[PDB]
Protein backbone atom coordinates (compact mmCIF):
# COMPACT_ATOMS: atom_id res chain seq x y z
CA UNK A 1 0.00 0.00 0.00
CA UNK A 2 2.77 2.53 1.04
CA UNK A 3 4.72 1.56 -2.19
CA UNK A 4 1.73 2.34 -4.45
CA UNK A 5 1.15 5.59 -2.42
CA UNK A 6 4.87 6.72 -2.84
CA UNK A 7 4.18 9.62 -0.33
CA UNK A 8 6.74 8.32 2.33
CA UNK A 9 9.47 5.70 1.61
CA UNK A 10 9.29 2.33 3.51
CA UNK A 11 12.53 3.49 5.33
CA UNK A 12 10.69 6.12 7.46
CA UNK A 13 7.94 3.65 8.42
CA UNK A 14 10.52 0.97 9.42
CA UNK A 15 12.61 3.56 11.38
CA UNK A 16 9.53 4.56 13.43
CA UNK A 17 8.64 0.78 13.85
CA UNK A 18 12.15 0.15 15.18
CA UNK A 19 11.63 2.60 18.07
CA UNK A 20 8.03 1.58 18.74
CA UNK A 21 7.65 -2.23 18.92
CA UNK A 22 9.57 -5.17 20.61
CA UNK A 23 12.73 -5.87 18.65
CA UNK A 24 13.25 -9.60 19.12
CA UNK A 25 9.65 -10.24 17.87
CA UNK A 26 10.07 -7.68 15.04
CA UNK A 27 13.26 -9.19 13.58
CA UNK A 28 11.91 -12.75 13.34
CA UNK A 29 8.91 -11.31 11.51
CA UNK A 30 11.29 -9.48 9.06
CA UNK A 31 13.47 -12.58 8.75
CA UNK A 32 10.53 -14.72 7.78
CA UNK A 33 9.11 -11.86 5.55
CA UNK A 34 12.28 -12.11 3.39
CA UNK A 35 11.21 -15.76 2.49
CA UNK A 36 7.44 -15.75 1.73
CA UNK A 37 7.06 -16.38 -2.05
CA UNK A 38 5.42 -13.42 -3.88
CA UNK A 39 1.64 -12.43 -3.34
CA UNK A 40 0.76 -9.64 -6.00
CA UNK A 41 9.10 -9.91 -4.43
CA UNK A 42 9.32 -6.03 -4.30
CA UNK A 43 8.51 -6.50 -0.52
CA UNK A 44 11.66 -8.63 0.19
CA UNK A 45 13.66 -6.41 -2.21
CA UNK A 46 12.73 -3.32 -0.04
CA UNK A 47 13.73 -4.93 3.29
CA UNK A 48 17.28 -5.85 2.05
CA UNK A 49 17.81 -2.09 1.02
CA UNK A 50 16.55 -0.92 4.50
CA UNK A 51 18.91 -3.47 6.29
CA UNK A 52 22.09 -2.93 4.23
CA UNK A 53 21.32 0.87 4.60
CA UNK A 54 21.11 0.75 8.44
CA UNK A 55 24.08 -1.36 9.79
CA UNK A 56 23.27 -1.11 13.59
CA UNK A 57 19.94 -3.14 13.37
CA UNK A 58 21.50 -5.78 11.06
CA UNK A 59 24.21 -6.37 13.72
CA UNK A 60 21.45 -7.30 16.22
CA UNK A 61 19.70 -9.51 13.56
CA UNK A 62 22.60 -11.94 12.93
CA UNK A 63 23.02 -11.93 16.76
CA UNK A 64 19.31 -12.66 17.67
CA UNK A 65 18.23 -15.41 15.25
CA UNK A 66 19.11 -19.06 14.77
CA UNK A 67 21.64 -20.32 12.22
CA UNK A 68 19.41 -22.11 9.56
CA UNK A 69 17.29 -18.82 9.37
CA UNK A 70 20.38 -16.80 8.34
CA UNK A 71 21.52 -19.61 6.04
CA UNK A 72 18.22 -19.42 4.09
CA UNK A 73 18.24 -15.57 4.28
CA UNK A 74 21.59 -15.70 2.48
CA UNK A 75 20.95 -18.37 -0.28
CA UNK A 76 17.74 -16.50 -1.32
CA UNK A 77 19.25 -12.89 -1.08
CA UNK A 78 23.01 -12.88 -1.97
CA UNK A 79 23.12 -9.14 -1.03
CA UNK A 80 23.34 -10.44 2.65
CA UNK A 81 26.25 -13.04 2.19
CA UNK A 82 29.24 -10.67 2.13
CA UNK A 83 28.30 -8.30 5.08
CA UNK A 84 27.10 -11.21 7.38
CA UNK A 85 30.50 -12.97 6.82
CA UNK A 86 31.99 -9.49 7.47
CA UNK A 87 30.32 -9.49 10.99
CA UNK A 88 31.75 -12.99 11.85
CA UNK A 89 35.21 -12.04 10.64
CA UNK A 90 34.82 -9.00 13.07
CA UNK A 91 33.63 -11.09 16.05
CA UNK A 92 36.34 -13.83 15.64
CA UNK A 93 39.04 -11.07 15.86
CA UNK A 94 38.03 -10.05 19.50
CA UNK A 95 38.48 -13.46 21.17
CA UNK A 96 41.66 -14.95 22.74
CA UNK A 97 42.80 -18.47 23.62
CA UNK A 98 43.69 -19.59 27.16
CA UNK A 99 45.83 -22.79 27.13
CA UNK A 100 44.52 -24.23 30.46
CA UNK A 101 40.90 -24.69 29.23
CA UNK A 102 41.43 -25.75 25.60
CA UNK A 103 38.87 -23.24 24.24
CA UNK A 104 38.45 -19.93 22.46
CA UNK A 105 36.63 -17.41 24.64
CA UNK A 106 35.89 -13.69 24.43
CA UNK A 107 37.10 -11.02 26.69
CA UNK A 108 33.77 -9.14 27.11
CA UNK A 109 30.60 -10.98 28.42
CA UNK A 110 28.38 -10.24 25.32
CA UNK A 111 31.07 -11.40 22.79
CA UNK A 112 29.46 -14.19 20.81
CA UNK A 113 31.08 -17.31 22.08
CA UNK A 114 32.92 -20.01 20.22
CA UNK A 115 29.91 -22.17 20.64
CA UNK A 116 27.77 -19.75 18.71
CA UNK A 117 30.35 -18.79 16.06
CA UNK A 118 31.23 -22.50 15.29
CA UNK A 119 27.54 -23.14 14.73
CA UNK A 120 26.75 -20.33 12.29
CA UNK A 121 29.75 -21.15 10.02
CA UNK A 122 28.79 -24.88 10.47
CA UNK A 123 25.43 -23.86 8.89
CA UNK A 124 26.68 -21.36 6.26
CA UNK A 125 28.91 -24.16 4.94
CA UNK A 126 25.91 -26.60 5.27
CA UNK A 127 24.25 -24.65 2.36
CA UNK A 128 23.95 -24.69 -1.45
CA UNK A 129 27.10 -24.53 -3.63
CA UNK A 130 27.05 -20.71 -4.56
CA UNK A 131 27.61 -19.68 -0.86
CA UNK A 132 29.82 -22.63 0.39
CA UNK A 133 32.72 -21.73 -1.96
CA UNK A 134 32.29 -17.99 -1.10
CA UNK A 135 32.49 -18.50 2.68
CA UNK A 136 35.20 -21.21 2.52
CA UNK A 137 37.43 -18.86 0.48
CA UNK A 138 36.59 -15.97 2.95
CA UNK A 139 38.11 -18.34 5.66
CA UNK A 140 41.34 -19.25 3.79
CA UNK A 141 41.91 -15.45 3.17
CA UNK A 142 41.43 -14.34 6.83
CA UNK A 143 43.62 -17.40 7.87
CA UNK A 144 46.61 -16.34 5.72
CA UNK A 145 46.18 -12.71 7.04
CA UNK A 146 46.71 -14.10 10.65
CA UNK A 147 49.71 -16.39 9.73
CA UNK A 148 49.33 -19.73 7.86
CA UNK A 149 49.77 -21.96 10.91
CA UNK A 150 48.47 -25.58 10.41
CA UNK A 151 48.24 -26.17 14.18
CA UNK A 152 45.66 -25.12 16.73
CA UNK A 153 46.14 -22.42 19.29
CA UNK A 154 47.16 -19.63 16.95
CA UNK A 155 44.70 -18.77 14.15
CA UNK A 156 41.01 -18.78 15.19
CA UNK A 157 40.30 -19.39 11.47
CA UNK A 158 42.63 -22.46 11.11
CA UNK A 159 40.82 -23.78 14.12
CA UNK A 160 37.43 -23.41 12.37
CA UNK A 161 38.47 -24.83 9.00
CA UNK A 162 39.83 -27.88 10.93
CA UNK A 163 36.76 -28.14 13.17
CA UNK A 164 34.68 -28.61 9.84
CA UNK A 165 35.94 -32.32 9.49
CA UNK B 1 86.62 -41.43 32.86
CA UNK B 2 87.70 -41.60 29.24
CA UNK B 3 90.34 -44.09 30.34
CA UNK B 4 87.70 -45.86 32.36
CA UNK B 5 85.77 -46.72 29.21
CA UNK B 6 88.63 -48.46 27.40
CA UNK B 7 89.43 -50.15 30.74
CA UNK B 8 85.96 -51.68 30.83
CA UNK B 9 86.45 -52.72 27.13
CA UNK B 10 88.78 -55.72 28.18
CA UNK B 11 87.47 -58.59 30.48
CA UNK B 12 89.43 -69.19 38.00
CA UNK B 13 87.02 -70.90 40.49
CA UNK B 14 88.83 -73.25 43.01
CA UNK B 15 86.89 -76.17 44.69
CA UNK B 16 87.88 -74.61 48.08
CA UNK B 17 86.44 -71.84 50.31
CA UNK B 18 88.13 -68.59 49.18
CA UNK B 19 87.17 -65.06 50.33
CA UNK B 20 85.03 -63.84 47.35
CA UNK B 21 82.47 -66.68 48.14
CA UNK B 22 81.84 -64.88 51.49
CA UNK B 23 82.15 -61.39 50.03
CA UNK B 24 78.72 -59.80 49.15
CA UNK B 25 77.59 -58.34 45.78
CA UNK B 26 78.11 -54.60 46.38
CA UNK B 27 75.35 -51.98 46.24
CA UNK B 28 75.06 -48.78 44.19
CA UNK B 29 76.12 -46.72 47.32
CA UNK B 30 79.52 -48.62 47.39
CA UNK B 31 82.75 -47.13 46.06
CA UNK B 32 83.14 -50.68 44.53
CA UNK B 33 80.08 -50.00 42.35
CA UNK B 34 81.36 -49.87 38.76
CA UNK B 35 78.78 -50.23 36.00
CA UNK B 36 79.41 -51.27 32.40
CA UNK B 37 81.03 -49.64 29.41
CA UNK B 38 77.78 -48.13 28.16
CA UNK B 39 76.61 -47.01 31.58
CA UNK B 40 79.86 -45.14 32.04
CA UNK B 41 80.23 -43.66 28.68
CA UNK B 42 76.89 -42.13 29.67
CA UNK B 43 78.48 -40.65 32.85
CA UNK B 44 81.33 -39.12 30.79
CA UNK B 45 78.90 -37.50 28.35
CA UNK B 46 76.60 -36.55 31.26
CA UNK B 47 79.44 -34.99 33.33
CA UNK B 48 80.84 -33.27 30.18
CA UNK B 49 77.42 -31.84 29.35
CA UNK B 50 77.07 -30.18 32.76
CA UNK B 51 80.54 -28.47 32.33
CA UNK B 52 79.78 -26.81 28.91
CA UNK B 53 82.00 -28.86 26.51
CA UNK B 54 78.95 -29.27 24.40
CA UNK B 55 80.63 -30.45 21.11
CA UNK B 56 82.75 -33.12 22.87
CA UNK B 57 79.65 -33.95 24.88
CA UNK B 58 77.75 -34.61 21.69
CA UNK B 59 80.34 -36.98 20.22
CA UNK B 60 80.38 -38.82 23.51
CA UNK B 61 76.57 -38.96 23.39
CA UNK B 62 76.49 -40.18 19.78
CA UNK B 63 79.08 -42.88 20.63
CA UNK B 64 76.80 -43.71 23.53
CA UNK B 65 73.90 -44.10 21.14
CA UNK B 66 75.89 -45.96 18.53
CA UNK B 67 76.82 -48.48 21.17
CA UNK B 68 73.28 -48.93 22.60
CA UNK B 69 71.27 -49.46 19.42
CA UNK B 70 73.72 -50.85 16.89
CA UNK B 71 74.70 -53.79 19.22
CA UNK B 72 72.99 -56.67 17.37
CA UNK B 73 76.22 -58.70 16.45
CA UNK B 74 78.44 -58.91 19.61
CA UNK B 75 77.77 -59.11 23.39
CA UNK B 76 75.02 -56.65 24.38
CA UNK B 77 76.07 -53.31 25.63
CA UNK B 78 73.32 -52.14 28.04
CA UNK B 79 71.50 -48.88 28.72
CA UNK B 80 71.78 -46.83 31.84
CA UNK B 81 70.03 -48.30 35.03
CA UNK B 82 66.71 -46.62 36.48
CA UNK B 83 67.87 -44.59 39.43
CA UNK B 84 69.57 -42.97 36.33
CA UNK B 85 67.69 -41.84 33.14
CA UNK B 86 65.54 -44.12 30.84
CA UNK B 87 66.30 -44.64 27.19
CA UNK B 88 64.32 -41.54 25.97
CA UNK B 89 65.53 -39.07 28.60
CA UNK B 90 68.99 -39.95 27.08
CA UNK B 91 68.20 -39.31 23.32
CA UNK B 92 67.01 -35.90 24.41
CA UNK B 93 70.41 -35.28 26.18
CA UNK B 94 71.86 -36.42 22.75
CA UNK B 95 69.87 -33.90 20.83
CA UNK B 96 70.55 -31.09 23.60
CA UNK B 97 74.32 -31.37 23.12
CA UNK B 98 73.85 -31.41 19.37
CA UNK B 99 72.04 -27.99 19.89
CA UNK B 100 74.93 -26.54 22.00
CA UNK B 101 77.34 -27.61 19.13
CA UNK B 102 75.05 -25.72 16.63
CA UNK B 103 74.47 -29.12 14.89
CA UNK B 104 70.75 -28.38 14.61
CA UNK B 105 70.19 -30.48 11.28
CA UNK B 106 71.51 -33.50 13.22
CA UNK B 107 69.45 -32.62 16.39
CA UNK B 108 66.47 -33.07 14.08
CA UNK B 109 67.66 -36.45 12.46
CA UNK B 110 67.58 -37.61 16.18
CA UNK B 111 64.08 -36.17 17.25
CA UNK B 112 62.90 -37.73 13.78
CA UNK B 113 64.35 -41.16 14.51
CA UNK B 114 62.86 -40.90 18.07
CA UNK B 115 59.21 -40.10 17.22
CA UNK B 116 59.60 -42.67 14.20
CA UNK B 117 60.24 -45.67 16.56
CA UNK B 118 57.65 -44.53 19.06
CA UNK B 119 54.67 -43.59 16.76
CA UNK B 120 53.28 -47.04 17.82
CA UNK B 121 52.88 -45.61 21.37
CA UNK B 122 51.92 -42.17 21.10
CA UNK B 123 48.72 -40.22 22.04
CA UNK B 124 46.84 -40.04 18.54
CA UNK B 125 45.54 -36.48 19.42
CA UNK B 126 41.78 -36.57 18.43
CA UNK B 127 41.27 -34.23 21.54
CA UNK B 128 42.76 -31.83 18.86
CA UNK B 129 39.22 -31.91 17.26
CA UNK B 130 37.12 -32.13 20.56
CA UNK B 131 38.77 -28.98 22.30
CA UNK B 132 43.50 -33.34 31.68
CA UNK B 133 42.10 -36.75 30.60
CA UNK B 134 44.61 -38.30 27.96
CA UNK B 135 48.13 -39.16 28.96
CA UNK B 136 51.38 -37.70 27.39
CA UNK B 137 54.66 -38.95 28.97
CA UNK B 138 56.64 -35.73 29.68
CA UNK B 139 59.39 -36.82 27.18
CA UNK B 140 57.02 -36.74 24.11
CA UNK B 141 55.92 -33.13 24.92
CA UNK B 142 59.68 -32.25 25.18
CA UNK B 143 60.87 -33.95 21.98
CA UNK B 144 58.57 -31.37 20.31
CA UNK B 145 60.01 -28.44 22.39
CA UNK B 146 63.64 -29.28 21.15
CA UNK B 147 62.66 -30.17 17.50
CA UNK B 148 61.60 -26.43 17.90
CA UNK B 149 64.73 -24.85 19.39
CA UNK B 150 66.56 -26.88 16.53
ZN1 LIG C 1 62.15 -40.86 31.24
Amino acid sequence: EVGKAEAERPARFLSSLWERLPQNNFLKVIAVALLQPPLSGEGSQVLVHWLLGNSEVFAAFCRALPAGLLTLVTSRHPALSPVYLGLLTDWGQRLHYDLQKGIWVGTESQDVPWEELHNRFQSLCQAPPPLKDKVLTALETCKAQDGDFEVPGLSIWTDLLLALR
Amino acid sequence: LELLVEALNVPAPQFLIEVELLLPPPDLASPLHCGTQSQTKHILASRCLQTGRAGDAAEHYLDLLALLLDSSEPRFSPPPSPPGPCMPEVFLEAAVALIQAGRAQDALTLCEELLSRTSSLLPKMSRLWEDELPYCPLWVSATHLLQGQA
